[PDB]
């Protein structure tokens, strides 16, 4: 029966400024633990019952709610207080979906640079192009492929890098992966980039080779 | 007060793992033991927990058929058995202990066990060409490719160390050929070939592979 | 020192003075005597809004009991909440191995009655003791035979004979594991043979099916084939399929 | 929906015929199969019936030691053999499904198999 | 187990009423019939006892209970001239059956 539900999937704030993470559960249950996490790294306990916080946890967090729903607030963000933010009821065992609190910064236009294939890859009958978006902000970008402007929307895969620690901006790479077989008998390889921080689309080209 | 878990076993579907806990620090027979894997980026799941005075076991119904924990008080440690591995078992098993039955205070850092029909191997590096400060902007950037390796993890260095400025090493992405692929990058200013020549060191432990292009 | 008067337990520890009251840890076993009656309690006892399991003796154990809203799970001390020991727990959508035996909790926490089906798989847990069931038991006019909450598939010993507890599907849409109607043919299955008779019992002992000879162990009706076996004294040799020569 | 069998064999006395049923149209593990012998003008006896857990059963007496049924998920097919045939077994064999364990969906085309010397 | 059935043969005209029964010499909870037209294979009719599928008419309006069960043919059809054998599903065993002329 119980699930938790995270109610901000994201929240961007700055440091400073006051935050709020609230957790509603689809029945009524007496308490609420908060926990949090860092990337590569194992949950720390934040706050158990309700209000009640554990060892290690400074006196900005605070922890409150009845029934239904439940919040848990940061008086003043510091830095390193970015992170998501699971909560848990403990008769279930159940946890909810997380809220990652990330630093509000600034809009950031991309920096856009394409890469042709290596020769070692191309004699084994591989060509991998790959596309990179460079300390851009916020993380919300569309990379369109084209080859010989034909649009392929289904071969190629993407990554993302966390949030800077130094200026709060993403990087994007993006892979297009084709055998040699069906490479060389095209010729111009393309990548359209759109950002809320473009004006316009930019787009990076590739040559048939050279 | 701390735990300490098994190293990253990797098994193949149908197969099943062993996971430890290695409790420290305090009264083995005081506390319960509380079982929780995260698959990649998912939300905490929660398995089982056990009771290390009465020998006491509970489930999680999703896991009855497979699961079963147990328990070693003069040795202090908590094991977990998943039987019958899925290809979608690949997660992070974590150990945690309940303090009075409210939260979990302690946790393990973590165990990863890797479920694929891939078998063990390491990438292939391949270098990224840079050329382009053409007017406007200054900055330009290189990187390498670390492209069909098995399993997780990878790092990746520059210059065997001593460059941090810069450095984005992406996560690894899943291929549809069960073997993972990622890039690294570093950008930099002006400096071309004859100056400041860049060097990437990839190390991919299970394979015992050790290769700087 | 306590001494039962008129089937009730009092702790008169042991100057004669007369009487006490409260938890009482009367040898390592730990009681509670009623504050007004002095009287060991017995049974489900509500103490303080938390609520406590005592044995006839007075005697608190840990388990899953039956009280007036149902089996409750009274837990150690240290499970839910800083409960304390024997003290009913919230214990939601999970299971409870406890001595070997299988409790599933449900959304109030209370411990299932008879049949309850769980992510797919239909339990069967006993309506008197709330444990998963085990061995062979009948409901609604229906035989099956239980490992751990789950209708077993195979051929087991039963109140009237050896029964055939077949897959779904297998006679008139019979439930998984249930017993079936099974008359006058063979049944091979996890390489043991077996033969049922009119009655759907497969037959033990010394039988001649079809003018030739086969031997049936007595406890598992498993045909005896493959080759020699001494049964009881005498040595004779059975073919593949459980023919003697 | 259909049952599919092999073609029309016919050998001497002493032999085997090994009797395949092709399945088509649906699930071949949500039901179990079955077989029948109908001799020239005479009844309708059963055989056996083969489970999805390979439980091979149902043999009758008068045919425990001379059949032997299996079962090939892969190709979602199934089979039947014969040994120490005769010239008495001379018939014609069905397949057959089980609806819920109930009356055989659907029967084969029929084998011809035939014994003499 | 041994079921019996009333008419081995029966020599009818379409339009007329067919009665045919199986009877089993001990007490038995269901029991099915099959038609069969001469070079093909049997055709199921009737399952359980009163169920039908397979498309059948809804003339056909299998009945019985302990030991004797029984089958009705409102009315017949010229197409309709074959076999009919009953079958006990639990003991799988078979019966002699009824032909059509």
């Amino acid at each position: 029966e119980i699930v938790l539900t995270q109610s901000p999937a994201t929240l961007s704030l700055s440091p400073g400024e006051r935050a709020t993470l609230s957790c509603r559960a689809s029945s009524s249950v007496n308490y609420m633990n908060w926990y949090q996490q860092k990337p590569g790294q194992a949950p720390r306990p934040l706050i158990y019952a309700t209000s009640n916080l554990a060892s290690g946890i400074p006196a900005r967090f605070s922890g409150s709610g009845s029934g239904t729903d439940f919040t848990l607030t940061i008086s003043s963000l510091e830095p390193e207080d970015f992170a998501v933010y699971y909560c848990q009821q403990w008769s279930s065992r159940t946890f909810g979906g997380g809220t990652k609190l990330e630093i509000k910064r600034t809009v950031a236009a991309p920096s856009v640079f394409i890469f042709p294939p290596s020769d070692e890859q191309l004699k084994s009958g591989t060509a991998s192009v790959v596309c990179l978006l460079n300390n851009f902000y916020p993380r919300e970008a569309k990379v369109q492929w084209k080859v010989d402007n034909a649009l392929q929307s289904g071969n190629s895969q993407e990554s993302v890098t966390e949030q800077d620690s130094k200026d709060s901006t993403y990087s994007l790479s993006s892979t297009l992966t084709l055998s040699k077989a069906d490479y060389e008998k095209h010729k111009v390889y393309a990548c359209e980039v759109t950002h809320q921080g473009l004006s316009s689309p930019v787009t990076k080209s590739f040559n048939r080779g050279e | 007060v701390q735990l300490v878990q098994s190293g990253a076993e990797v098994k193949k579907p149908g197969a099943s793992v062993k996971v430890s806990c290695k409790a420290s620090g305090y009264t083995f027979t005081d506390y319960n033991m509380d079982w929780v894997r995260q698959a990649p980026g998912q939300r905490l799941e929660w398995m089982g927990d056990i009771n290390p005075k009465y020998d006491i076991i509970g489930h999680n119904p999703k896991f009855m058929g497979r699961v079963t924990i147990t328990r070693d008080t003069s040795a202090s440690t908590a094991y977990m058995e998943l039987s019958s591995l899925r290809s979608e078992d690949t997660a992070v098993y974590y150990c945690a202990r309940s303090d009075r039955g409210w939260y979990f205070d302690v946790w393990g850092q973590g165990t990863l066990v890797t479920v694929s029909s891939a078998s063990t191997k390491g990438p292939s590096v391949f270098p990224l060409a840079p050329s382009s400060k053409s007017t406007s902007g200054g900055t330009a950037a290189l990187g390498c490719l670390v492209k069909d390796y098995f399993p997780e993890p990878v790092t990746v260095s520059w210059n065997s160390g001593a460059l941090t400025s810069g450095v984005h090493t992406f996560p690894a992405v899943l291929q549809s050929s069960g073997l993972y692929s990622l890039s690294s990058v570093v950008t930099v200013p002006s400096s071309s070939l004859g100056t400041q020549t860049y060097i990437c060191n990839v190390n991919h432990k299970p394979s015992n592979t050790k290769v700087d292009k | 020192g306590l001494r039962t008067i008129d089937g009730k337990k009092y702790y008169f520890n042991t100057n004669t003075a007369v009487a006490v009251t409260g938890w009482q840890t009367i040898n390592g076993k730990k009681y509670y005597f009623n504050t007004n009656t002095s009287i060991a309690s017995t049974g489900y006892t509500i103490i303080s809004g938390k609520h406590f399991y005592f044995n006839t003796d007075g005697i608190m154990q840990i388990g899953v009991f039956k009280g007036p809203d149902g089996f409750e799970y009274f837990a150690p001390a240290n499970t839910d909440a800083n409960n304390i020991e024997g003290q009913a727990i919230r214990y939601q959508n999970r299971f409870l191995y406890l001595h070997d035996n299988i409790y599933y909790f449900g959304n109030n926490s209370k411990a299932a009655t008879g049949w309850v089906t769980i992510d797919g798989n239909r339990y069967y847990f006993e309506p008197n003791t709330a444990m998963g069931a085990n061995g062979y038991k009948t409901i609604d006019n229906k035989n099956f035979y239980f490992r751990n909450g789950l209708p077993q598939i195979g051929v087991f010993k039963g109140s009237n004979g050896f029964e055939y507890f077949a897959p779904a599907n297998t006679d008139a849409n019979n439930i998984e594991g249930q017993a079936i109607r099974y008359q006058n043919r063979f049944l091979h299955l996890l390489g043991k043979i077996y033969y049922f008779g009119n009655n759907s019992k497969a037959v033990t002992g010394w039988q001649t099916i079809n003018g030739k000879v086969y031997y049936f162990m007595p406890d598992t009706a498993m045909a005896a084939a493959g080759g020699l076996f001494e049964i009881d004294g005498v040595i004779y040799f059975f073919g593949v399929d459980g023919v003697k020569a």
